[PDB]
């Protein structure tokens, strides 16, 4: 896989070229935001449990017909298979926040996710929603204002958001 | 590509497991040692040309032989001294990379896997490469945390040569 730095010599590699002063300048800064990154993955990861279960609810209630039986989330089987994938999806999204670069997320969660879930009879585009859930509940933890310093992590969310919608359209 | 962030991440995803702090600790380590990593890694670039210029004549030096002996592989023709000076910017720019990435992955993907089959394919010998990675070990200028950076990749290249 790859992070944002790897990401950067890649591309210098695939050219042969040594970086220049505006792509130091680049990863230089992600270095110095590095603390929001770390403190939003902490922050999502301390509540993974709640963002799951709480995105689960909210789901079955809104499309309840997923949980009558014959729905793709009746029997505990397949409500435990649901909630371990919404688990997964969380889990590769934050590894791509970690990393700066959804490679990660992108080659081992959303390949082939999409041609999964068609041969399984799974609806994808409730899973979607499943995840835009999650997404509006990991961004407001992890960008709540009280228990730490003060500062703005405006685009630090906003890339968040950007794995979250990703995950989101490959599977829709 | 190796580097502490996808490894801190690989771990995790092998035990299939949310990063914890055991991870979040080790790409901190990271992002702080950056500072001396970056510091090398611009120097040597900046200062590219002359090192590898300097280096291609301290293995001509050292191995005279190399300047005046008949063969593709030897630097006893313009093209020969071409790809030697080549090579010498290789192995630069990817210690300029290992830097940057804050380990050893991009040299050992681009230049290390392949490496002895290559040597020994187009008889090229490793006491050369290790000769040039030595004098820019010698002559970055670098002081400090900076050079304990560059000099961490610098050995590991050389002993990848060994
Ligand atoms: C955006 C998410 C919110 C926000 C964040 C914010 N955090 C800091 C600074 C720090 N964050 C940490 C956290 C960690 N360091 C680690 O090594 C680890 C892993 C074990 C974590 C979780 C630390 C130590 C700091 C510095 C000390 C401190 O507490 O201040 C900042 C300041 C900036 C920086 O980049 O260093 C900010 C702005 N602030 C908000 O308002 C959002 C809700
Ligand atoms: C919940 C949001 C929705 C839902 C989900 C649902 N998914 C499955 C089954 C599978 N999900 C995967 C996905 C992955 N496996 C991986 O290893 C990874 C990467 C780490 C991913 C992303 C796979 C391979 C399966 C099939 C194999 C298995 O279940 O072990 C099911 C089970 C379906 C069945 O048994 O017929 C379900 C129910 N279902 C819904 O209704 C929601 C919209
Ligand atoms: C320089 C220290 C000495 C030397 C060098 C010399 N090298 C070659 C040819 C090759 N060098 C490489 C090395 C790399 N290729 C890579 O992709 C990478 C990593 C990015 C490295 C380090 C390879 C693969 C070759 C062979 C293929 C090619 O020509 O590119 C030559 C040419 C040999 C020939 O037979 O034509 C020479 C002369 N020669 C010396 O005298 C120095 C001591």
């Amino acid at each position: 896989m790859l992070d944002a730095f790897a990401k950067v010599v890649a591309q210098a590699d695939a050219r042969g070229e040594f970086l220049t002063n505006a792509q130091f300048d680049a990863l230089s800064n992600l270095v110095k935001e590095g603390n929001k990154r770390l403190d939003a993955v902490n922050r999502i990861t301390s509540n993974a449990s709640t963002i799951v279960a709480n995105a689960a609810r909210a789901l079955f209630a809104e499309q309840p017909q997923l949980i009558q039986p014959g729905g793709n989330a009746y029997t505990n089987r397949r409500m435990a298979a649901c909630l371990r994938d919404m688990e997964i999806i969380l889990r590769y999204v934050t590894y791509a926040i970690l990393a700066g670069d959804s490679s990660v997320l992108d080659d081992r969660c959303l390949n082939g996710l999409r041609e999964t879930y068609q041969a399984l009879g799974t609806p994808g585009s409730s899973v979607a929603v499943a995840i835009q859930k999650m997404k509006d509940a990991a961004i407001a933890i992890a960008n709540d204002p009280n228990g730490i310093t003060p500062g703005d992590c405006s685009a630090l969310m906003s890339e968040i958001a950007g794995y979250f919608d990703r995950a989101a359209a490959a599977v829709a | 590509m190796k580097t502490p962030i996808t490894e801190a991440i690989a771990a995790a995803d092998t035990q299939g497991r949310f990063l914890s702090n055991t991870e979040l600790q080790a790409v901190d380590g990271r992002f702080k040692r950056a500072v001396a990593s970056m510091e090398a890694a611009r120097a040597l670039t900046n200062n590219a040309q002359s090192l590898i210029d300097g280096a291609a004549q301290a293995v001509y030096q050292k191995f005279p032989y190399t300047t005046t002996m008949q063969g593709s592989q030897y630097a006893s023709t313009p093209e020969g001294k071409a790809k030697c000076a080549r090579d010498i910017g290789y192995y630069l720019r990817m210690i300029t990379y290992c830097l940057v990435a804050g380990g050893t992955g991009p040299m050992d993907e681009y230049l290390i896997a392949g490496l002895s089959e290559i040597n020994s394919t187009f008889d090229l010998s490793p006491s050369w490469y290790i000769e040039a990675l030595k004098y820019i070990k010698a002559n970055h200028g670098l002081t400090g945390q900076a050079a304990v950076e560059a000099n961490a990749y610098i050995d590991y290249a050389i002993n990848a040569l060994s």
